[PDB]
């Protein structure tokens, strides 16, 4: 019901060991989210999934396929 | 034509549901909505005077006693304007810095092909589609993203007659039996020719060189 | 990024007396929007770390068997033996950059340990995966085939790379050792990052020294006015002290908005050079460094970023 951060004392949240993309930031790596009998949990932020690529001298990877995607950027004028 | 025509319809289904993609243009309005409601709420503040109404000062007091209390109310309304107009110069400097960023993407991305990465959209740039927006502009970036991956066996050079054969445009790949010439973006296996290879140096100074036979098209054309 | 601060209206303006807190209801919304203007700086300081330091959402790691091109890359790679993950250059970069009156310091969101895991992920994608890590999924390109196609953008064929490859390792490893010796000897190269500490320190030392100044009043103490002078004469002298401290507060919020605009254009210059020079190859002159461009190495820095440009002269 209480947890100590580097930013200060946080009361009313539950510390979990799961790490994923959060919503409401707190600070010093601690970030808060509201998920499911429902409460507000606080945890340490995720950098994304783990990928370790292979390395050798003789191996190359050539892509056989392509996918055309459309992205949208909005700049005010 | 199957991939591109489905990709435009995913933009139309996203903008009809999610309203927070256009919320950068909604922060242009909501900063101005707090700015025009700033000066309305400053008129009710007393500014140290007894009443904020100017008809309740000069008509309720002596004309020596009014000019102290009126000049406090004018100077408090001058400082509310000096917070307003200074805020309008700072927040328009972020718009005009983004207007030069928007005019660069209308010039470089829309009018021609640009080689830039994470400027005209993520991946290899094809073309850009401008769309009009209130207090802004909406860009549609058509990009080239490769998908599937397959691992091949490479080598920097091919030794044949004692001279090293370097690739001109392409890479050297192998399936485990024969050596093929493909490209970095796609898999198109080809027959190794002298026009696709470049001859420089010997085979001793190249680290990782392999032995294969470079096919000469002129050699079947001697007796034919 | 800069130092995120917050100013309390109650403790700074008033001397903890009951007369000063009752007179702020007539003044109203003066210090309400100035706390909202410093809040909107502190949102945009966290957005500068998201655009610059993390280009991609995918984390790449170094393979445990290290032989890369006959080169020594161990100065830019982090040390697994230490509990803090830092490279050999970033140990020198962190050490050269150097009471509560109601002013507090907001802590940053992204910690400096998580900046170096954005740094070691994008150095792993540059060495192992080529230029395709930011433009899509990460391929596997060997390192002898990376620099042959990075010579082809500037007009150099593959004859220079494969014959002279032992002579590149005498040139490249001696040039990167002069960067490590120069940053350890002098702190003046990091002095652009030292001014970000220094201009925030002179802004906080301006604001705490305006309490001792009289601002036209007889005494600068609110307890000395209320316990001595008459209450019709107290409301003149207290309200000169409230108005003069708000003009120092109007000076402080306006100068931090100018420094937020100067640090926005430097971070947009930094997020351009992460997207161009680090994640790809540019043909430009004096953008990715002087001469022809080959590759760029980002490094972690306090309140900023340190670029290492590999140039062809």
């Amino acid at each position: 019901n209480v947890f100590q951060t580097r930013a200060g004392c946080l009361i009313g949240a539950e510390y979990v060991n799961n790490s994923y993309e959060c919503d409401i930031p707190i600070g010093a790596g601690i970030c808060a989210s509201y998920q499911t009998s429902q409460s507000i949990i606080a945890y340490t932020m995720s950098l994304g999934a783990e990928n370790s690529v292979a390395y050798s001298n003789n191996s190359i990877a050539i892509p056989t396929n392509f996918t055309i995607s459309v992205t949208t950027e909005i700049l005010p004028v | 034509a199957n991939q591109f025509n489905s990709a435009i319809g995913k933009i139309q289904d996203s903008l009809s549901s999610t309203a927070s993609a256009l919320g950068k243009l909604q922060d242009v309005v909501n900063h101005n909505a707090q700015a025009l409601n700033t000066l309305v709420k400053q008129l009710s503040s007393k500014f140290g005077a007894i009443s904020s109404v100017l008809n309740d000062i000069f008509s309720r007091l002596d004309p020596p006693e009014a000019e102290v209390q009126i000049d406090r109310l004018i100077t408090g309304r001058l400082q509310s304007l000096q917070t307003y107009v200074t805020q309008q110069l700072i927040r328009a400097a972020e718009i005009r810095a983004s207007a030069n960023l928007a005019a660069t993407k209308m010039s470089e991305c829309v009018l021609g092909q640009s080689k830039r990465v994470d400027f005209c959209g993520k991946g290899y740039h094809l073309m850009s589609f401008p769309q009009s927006a209130p207090h802004g502009v909406v860009f549609l970036h058509v990009t080239y993203v490769p998908a599937q991956e397959k691992n091949f066996t490479t080598a920097p050079a091919i030794c044949h007659d004692g001279k090293a054969h370097f690739p001109r445009e392409g890479v050297f790949v192998s399936n485990g039996t024969h050596w093929f010439v493909t490209q970095r973006n796609f898999y198109e296996p080809q027959i190794i020719t002298t026009d696709n290879t470049f001859v420089s140096g010997n085979c001793d100074v190249v680290i990782g060189i392999v032995n294969n036979t470079v096919y000469d098209p002129l050699q079947p054309e001697l007796d034919s | 990024s800069m130092t995120k601060t917050s100013v309390d209206c109650t403790m700074y303006i008033c001397g903890d007396s009951t007369e000063c807190s009752n007179l702020l209801l007539q003044y109203g919304s003066f210090c309400t929007q100035l706390k909202r203007a410093l809040t909107g700086i502190a949102v945009e300081q966290d957005k500068n770390t998201q655009e610059v330091f993390a280009q991609v959402k995918q984390i790449y790691k170094t393979p445990p068997i290290k032989y890369f091109g006959g080169f020594n890359f161990s100065q830019i790679l982090p040390d697994p033996s230490k509990p803090s993950k830092r490279s050999f250059i970033e140990d020198l970069l962190f050490n050269k950059v150097t009471k509560f009156k109601g002013l507090t310091v907001l802590p940053p969101l992204l910690t400096d340990e998580m900046i170096a895991q954005y740094t070691s992920a994008l150095l792993a994608g540059t060495i192992t995966s080529g230029w395709t890590f930011g433009a899509g999924a990460a391929l596997q390109i060997p390192f002898a085939m990376q620099m042959a196609y990075r010579f082809n953008g500037i007009g150099v064929t593959q004859n220079v790379l494969y014959e002279n490859q032992k002579l590149i390792a005498n040139q490249f490893n001696s040039a990167i050792g002069k960067i490590q010796d120069s940053l350890s000897s002098t702190a003046s190269a990091l002095g652009k990052l030292q001014d970000v500490v220094n201009h925030n320190a002179q802004a906080l030392n301006t604001l705490v020294k305006q309490l001792s100044s009289k601002f036209g009043a007889i005494s600068s103490v609110l307890n000395d006015i209320f316990s001595r002078l008459d209450p019709p004469e107290a409301e003149v002298q207290i309200d000169r002290l409230i108005t003069g401290r708000l003009q120092s507060l109007q000076t402080y919020v306006t100068q931090q908005l100018i420094r937020a605009a100067e640090i926005r254009a430097s971070a947009n210059l930094a997020a351009t050079k992460m997207s161009e020079c680090v994640l790809g190859q540019s043909k430009r002159v004096d953008f990715c460094g002087k001469g022809y461009h080959l590759m760029s190495f980002p490094q972690s820095a306090p309140h900023g970023v340190v670029f290492l440009h590999v140039t062809y002269v």
